[PDB]
RNA sequence: AACCAUGACACCCAUGAAUUGGGGA
RNA sequence: CGCGCGGCUUCGAAUGAA
RNA sequence: UUGAACUGUGGGCCACGUAGUGUGGUGCCGUACCAGUCCCGUACCUCGACGUGUUUUGACCCACGCCCUCGUGGCC
């Protein structure tokens, strides 16, 4: 509790609660996604958020349901996280 | 809206010197705002800050040293002849021995001791003490 | 000899050392590698340059290549500057673009129509991305001393750090004598945050 | 170097005051809340020097509950408080 | 604050500090301007367009890689819409209002509505010819 | 006493418990 | 079904996103 | 009537005056500390680097004459 902190240089405890938009520099808050559905061969990318409706390219069905906020995958697709960049 | 920066940062400095803080943070910044930054540094009245780069207008964080009392935007920009000084001093500040009052000129903003000795005037932009 | 085809046609009539023996790498690297084979024939150089200094006790040399070239270069580099290390003991290799720099004037009107690409702050800052190209500025600060100094940070990725660590005293070098402007390097893990590793 | 000086090297000003350490004001003769206080040094061994740093404290600053917090950094700086438990 | 109404709200996007693409991209510039013109031929939006590349394949900020912006991309083309799209939609919320009015005279709540969204119309129509993006003289009705 | 008897837009500004709606872990 | 080879004729430069 | 940011305010040597940072190395006393010896207790005593603080490098700024095709080229 003896640390002294300045405002260029904020410690991670802080800067890990605040709004973007509302840290030091704003930035993005989502990701992308290699999502594999079972079988099909096939590998698609796919937003952390995506609004829109998903197919997968070859089989044809739906691959993630619009929520507000983070979408939800199917129950038996599972992902993998990209990095950023 | 928000109509002046230069107005906007400098209540944001004058406050935080009233309360007692050591830092601030002021935005959006500009072109401006630095060049009356650095005439009231080379006199030793706020210390080191430094500018943050978004790929907007920055933000700037500025230390203190308990040295300034006061500063604060005139608007709007009121016209200066190198006669005209002393008129502005006697209203806007504590006395004739310190301060300053910020103009600027077509050779740069710089405070009126400086423009005097260069016998130039133009617009006012503030003061500090 | 067709090894000055790789170098631009004004330069073949006296080759310097230097350019004479970057052409042959070249034009040996031309059937050898075979991903290199394609979208090298397009490309030529423009010129070459060597810097050196007490410290830092490595040399570098600085390739210049026609603006046009630079996609065609930016999907072959890395690669390409390894192969030129190998065949050049002692010396790092960039490569680098050629821009012009048009002046300020004084008119607001003609101030509104001066090209944007050609302007010397976008020139300076395409001229840093090229000396290091796989990674990429994440973080830029600007200190303002109590003298009347000013310093200019330029922050990295850490998870490149092992790789990148070694070229850093030179590249600042170099960065220094193209554009008389001085740069510091710090790195960054968890750029998002603001985190500065140390 | 303190004060007024006139044409002369005289220096015309009566009682330079005190400046707080914490924040760089003026105490005046008439703020009845400052106070000043003495830690003592000692020596390798347990026993009490006899040499004292002092501190001063604005006034203001107690009646607003930020005396303590204030204090702590002056420690700190003067090198009598270990700011972080050293490490095994 | 909003222009025409007393909500308060801060909720937007915000973009990377890093334009450069992500290096595990593939699909080159010209596969992109390729996309972009097979799906604006169905007629959706130039909004609509950058929704679908990002949800779908991987192309997010669609200037950071084509370094163009997907207007100017139609426009190249000669397939941008008549009018600006979002001009187009406030006129299209201010015709179903009417019909709605038609048959319910007594409904003074979206009577009050329908005078807020004409002035938003007849605020940005007046740009649109400021900066000859409509044909002089074009009014809305 | 169409009242908060307090015009609209913008900035800074100390704390502790609650409550309505959306989102993240 | 893909697959490179031979002759081949035919017809991307814009400040940034408060 | 009032209205957001942006295109840009150089580089060397002079020469020594001056000048803060940190930079390296230099001696490294005196104390502390580090690793050792006797050896507790369940404290100490002996023996060989690490840290100060004396000096001395690299940039910064202030006093300052000239040069710069005063970004890169491309001439010479
Ligand atoms: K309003
Ligand atoms: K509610
Ligand atoms: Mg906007
Ligand atoms: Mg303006
Ligand atoms: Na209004
Ligand atoms: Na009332
Ligand atoms: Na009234």
């Amino acid at each position: 509790g003896f640390f002294d902190s300045d405002l260029s240089y904020p410690t991670v405890r802080t800067e890990r609660m605040k709004h973007k938009r509302r840290r030091l520099v704003q930035g993005p808050n989502s990701y992308f996604m290699d999502v594999k559905c079972p079988g099909c061969k096939n590998i698609t990318v796919v937003y952390s958020h995506a609004t829109s409706e998903v197919k997968c390219n070859g089989c044809a069905t739906l691959l993630c349901r619009p929520t507000g906020g983070k979408a939800m995958l199917v129950t038996g697709c599972g992902f993998r996280k990209k990095p950023d960049h | 809206t928000m109509m002046s920066v230069l107005a906007n940062a400098l209540r944001c400095i004058a406050g935080a010197e009233r309360r007692g803080k050591r830092q601030v943070l002021i935005r959006p910044s500009s072109k401006v705002v630095v060049k009356f930054l650095q005439v009231m540094q080379k006199h030793g009245y706020i210390g080191e800050f430094e500018i943050v780069d978004d790929h907007r207008a920055g933000k700037i964080v500025v230390n203190l040293n308990g040295r300034l009392n006061k500063c604060g935007a005139i608007c709007p920009r009121f016209d200066c002849t190198a006669r005209d000084f002393e008129k502005w001093v006697k209203n806007i500040l504590p006395s004739r021995q310190f301060g300053f009052v910020v103009l600027t000129t077509s050779l740069g903003i710089m405070d009126h001791e400086e423009a005097r000795a260069r016998n130039t005037g133009g617009k006012v932009l503030g003061f500090f003490y | 000899q067709p090894h000055l085809r790789k170098l631009r046609k004004l330069k073949r009539a006296n080759p310097s050392q230097e350019e004479e023996s970057v052409a042959r790498v070249l034009f040996e690297l031309e059937g050898s590698h075979k991903t290199l084979r394609a979208q090298l024939p397009r490309f030529h150089i423009n010129t070459v340059r060597t810097s050196s200094s007490p410290r830092h006790k490595k040399t570098a040399m600085i390739i210049l290549y026609p603006l046009r070239f630079i996609m065609l270069v930016r999907k072959i580099q890395r690669t390409l500057t390894a192969e030129l290390e190998k065949r050049f003991p002692g010396n790092i290799v960039v490569l680098v673009a050629q821009r012009k720099i048009t002046k300020r004037p004084n008119d607001v009107y003609k101030l509104q129509q001066v090209q944007r690409s050609r302007t010397s702050v976008a020139v300076f800052e395409n001229i840093l991305n090229d000396l290091i190209y796989p990674c990429d500025v994440v973080g830029r600060r600007w200190r303002y001393r109590t003298d009347g100094s000013k310093l200019m940070k330029v922050f990295l990725d850490a998870r490149d750090r092992k790789r990148v660590e070694s070229r850093l005293p030179l590249l600042a070098h170099v960065y220094k004598l193209l554009t008389h402007r001085t740069v510091t390097f710090g790195f960054m893990w968890n750029p998002k945050l603001q985190q500065v590793s140390s | 170097t303190i004060g007024t000086y006139n044409e002369e090297g005289v220096n015309v000003d009566l009682y330079i005051p005190r400046k707080c350490h914490a924040t760089n004001s003026l105490i005046t003769s008439f703020d009845h809340s400052a106070v000043q206080i003495a830690i003592a040094n000692v020596d390798p061994n347990g026993v009490i020097d006899g040499t004292t740093t002092t501190l001063c404290i604005a006034g203001y600053l107690r009646c607003q509950g930020e005396s303590d917090h204030a204090i702590n950094h002056l420690a700190i700086a003067k090198g009598i408080v270990r700011i972080k438990t050293k490490k095994k | 604050v909003r222009m025409h109404g007393n909500g308060h709200g801060k909720a937007a996007s915000a973009l990377p500090y890093r334009r450069t693409p992500p290096t595990w991209l593939k699909s080159s510039s010209r596969d992109v301007i390729d996309a972009v013109c097979k799906l604006a031929k169905k007629g959706l939006s130039p909004s609509r367009i950058g929704m679908q590349l990002r949800d779908s394949m991987g192309i997010a900020q669609v200037k950071n890689v084509t370094g163009r912006k997907i207007l100017r991309i139609l426009k190249h083309k000669g397939m941008a819409p008549e009018i600006p799209e979002d001009l187009y939609c406030l006129i299209k919320r201010a015709t179903q209002m009417r019909k709605h009015l038609e048959r319910n005279t007594k409904d003074k709540d979206t009577k009050f509505r329908l005078i807020l969204v004409e002035s938003r119309i007849h605020r940005l129509a007046r740009y649109y010819r400021r900066v000859k993006q409509l044909p002089p003289t074009w009014k809305y009705e």
